[PDB]
DNA sequence: CGCCGCGTCAGACTGCACACAATCTAAACCCTCCCCTTAGGGGAGGGTCAAGGC
RNA sequence: GCAG
DNA sequence: GCCTTGACCCTCCCCTAAGGGGAGGGTTTAGATTGTGTGCAGTCTGACGCGGCG
């Protein structure tokens, strides 16, 4: 799946994917090395799926960094909780 | 014949062209067939050198793990899924493992075309095939160019017999038992070579590497890459018979873009090498004919040379496209309003910003000649109305230079302390000005103390006394 | 060796005014690199201001 | 196009 | 006056989060097409030289 058909299985500009690629976020599983095109594949959109999801409850992405790679990370989203209750308050 | 009537180099070109009579549906396949023919016989030639299906395989183990996909190292198989290219891999897998462990010599030389031939298979991508076909290629041009060298290490110690020099060095390769003889032959020219014998040793010896490298010897693949060179060179003759019975098509294409800012033989040329692209890149196999494929070669290298090189100063392909698209949605417009769009109304038609088109409208004007007549005069042209703008007015030298001596003056009714403060300060006298600290630095006295002598000296020099000859320099 | 064809080379000098050229066509993908978006932070580089002692 |  | 001295202060460059927007570059396009045409200029005469050419 070209970054096209990728991006718009996703439903997400092009510009989003690039940057997922840039900061190491998202992956594409086969970059073709001479053009530099990205390929994706069924296991890019189940991890970005995850992503959105993290992503519609306010976490910065390094906070998803986090949150993909570091298992039993509940105090982040606790400490997250306790943020988005004082932000609620305010 | 005709020859020596004209110097016009269209002339020359059609009249040379035209000796090439054109092919029919059956001649082009019969032409690919020629090409793909060269091109499977130096892949199985090369498929003699196994250090290249290994290759192969271990690009194939890389696929194992993703680290490419399947359409980057084969496009297809001729005798696309992956259902079929394991037991393919595995195929050329089970040939090479047999053909491992067999080193004996009638014994081991069938098992080597039985590879190449299940090796041609593969209908291989340019990236893999072009890599085989110059690493080989690398590797026994330099240790040709050692042989070469181990002959010419000869012509260094004395002129020499080479015919009675080509009996000897072919076959024993791992042994100077051929150069033992040439002593048995000390005729002069053989008294000097021995006397070099030991600093060829370490060239002689060293391709021994590769005689247990690739798994063969010299000879062996000295003659598969001379049945190397007979694959390509025949492919390469056969791929100019393809393009040059095709040269009328990029004319019949070139002669429709002709007034647009490129010579004719400039537009032929680049429909030429897109013509030869095209050739590279045709599949017969498909069913179509070459026209169909190498229309859209030759147009693309037209249309690309006309958009790079059509203008003086170079506009970029997006601009290019954004200027058609303009003139074309113009007189689309003109057609129907019945007058020229206005960039207002034509932002609407298009849909860009009216200061966009504004700014691409200001783009596409094309420079003027230097040299055109102005009213059609041809004694006075444009060139000589352009005047140089660089310069500075004479009467602005003299100021500058009155300037100069005024503040010479009044710099001089100052202390030496105070005109070095102001001479380092600004750049007076000097090919730099300098900062407080630096000044300072150069007086070892901190910066504010600095700033303090140049503030009293700045309000000695305001003073209706030193300022009068200085205040005439402002235009008021 | 003498002749005819062909090519090349010239063709006043100053001034005003005017004013150029005008036709001529691809698209859909992808990539990298640059600059931009908030509401100010952080810091290098470089002046400036009252104070004080020499 | 014009002036001498 | 000659200096220092700590405290301020200015401009300017880059940085923030998560991408937007654009410029400027690459690449392929598979029915089949296979020799430039201006409704061109050509319109200047005389001297000289040189070269095919009988
Ligand atoms: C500098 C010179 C004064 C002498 C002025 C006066 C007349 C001006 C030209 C004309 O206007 C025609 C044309 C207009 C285009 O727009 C730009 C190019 C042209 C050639 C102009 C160039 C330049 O500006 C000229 C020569
Ligand atoms: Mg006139």
């Amino acid at each position: 799946s070209q970054i096209g058909l990728f991006s718009k299985i996703c439903r997400v500009t092009i510009k989003t994917l690039h940057y997922y690629n840039k900061i190491g976020l998202l992956v594409p599983a086969y970059i073709n090395p001479d053009n530099g095109y990205r390929f994706y594949t069924s296991d890019q959109l189940m991890k970005f799926h995850q992503i959105a999801s993290l992503r519609q409850l306010g976490f910065t992405i390094t906070e998803i960094v986090t949150l993909t790679q570091d298992e039993n990370s509940c105090h982040i989203i606790e400490r997250r909780r306790l943020e988005i209750q004082k932000q609620i308050r305010d | 014949s005709e020859i020596g009537r004209t110097t016009d180099p269209v002339r020359m070109y059609m009249r040379e062209m035209g000796t090439v009579e054109l092919l029919t549906r059956e001649g082009e396949i019969d032409i690919a067939k020629r090409i793909e023919d060269g091109i499977n016989q130096v892949q199985c030639s090369v498929a003699e050198y196994p250090e290249a299906i290994t290759y192969l395989l271990e690009q194939y183990d890389r696929v194992e793990a993703e680290e490419a996909r399947l359409s980057d190292l084969i496009t297809g198989f001729v005798d696309i899924d992956p259902e079929l290219a394991r037991e393919k891999f595995a195929e050329l897998r089970a040939q090479y493992v047999v053909t491992r462990d067999t080193i004996k010599h009638a014994t081991a030389q069938e098992e080597i075309l039985k590879l190449s031939e299940v090796f041609k298979q593969f209908r291989l991508v340019p990236k893999q095939f072009d890599y085989l076909v110059n690493s080989m290629r690398v590797m026994m041009d330099r240790v040709r160019t050692q042989e070469r060298l181990i002959m010419k290490l000869c012509v260094e110690q004395c002129k020499m017999p080479k015919k009675n020099f080509i009996t000897l060095f072919t076959g024993n390769e791992t042994s100077d038992t051929w150069f033992n003889a040439a002593i048995a032959m000390n005729k002069p020219w053989s008294e000097k070579l021995h006397d070099v014998s030991e600093e060829v040793h370490r060239a002689l010896q060293k391709l021994q590497q590769i005689e247990e490298e690739t798994g063969l010897t010299i000879e062996q693949v000295k003659d598969i890459n001379r049945r190397m060179s007979i694959g390509e060179a025949k492919a390469r003759r056969a791929k100019k018979e393809m393009v040059e019975a095709n040269l009328r098509l990029v004319i019949s294409i070139a002669k429709k873009y002709t007034n647009r800012g490129l010579q004719f033989l400039d537009l032929i040329q680049e429909g030429n090498i897109g013509l030869m692209k095209a050739v590279d890149k045709f599949e017969y196999r498909r069913g179509y004919k070459f026209s169909t494929y190498a229309t859209w070669w030759i147009r693309q290298a037209i249309t690309r040379s006309i958009a790079d090189q059509a203008r003086t100063i170079r506009i970029p392909v997006h601009m290019i496209e954004t200027i058609n698209k303009l003139n074309r949605i113009s007189r689309q417009m003109l057609q129907e309003m019945g007058r020229e769009p206005t960039p207002e109304e034509l932002a609407e038609r298009m849909l860009m910003p009216e200061d966009k088109i504004r700014k691409v409208l200001k783009i596409a004007k094309e420079p003027i000649s230097m040299e055109t007549p102005i009213g059609d005069d041809e004694d006075s042209h444009l060139g000589d109305f352009i005047e140089d703008t660089t310069l500075e007015l004479p009467l602005d030298s003299a100021t500058t230079e009155s300037l100069r001596a005024a503040t010479h003056d009044v710099l001089a009714g100052l202390t030496a302390r105070e005109a070095k403060v102001l001479r380092m300060r600004f750049g007076i006298d000097m090919n730099t000005d300098y900062t407080l600290e630096e000044v300072g630095k150069q007086f070892d006295v901190t910066r504010e103390r600095i700033r303090q002598i140049e503030a009293k000296a700045l309000r000695k020099l305001r003073h209706p006394s030193r300022s009068e000859v200085l205040r005439s320099f402002l235009d008021d």
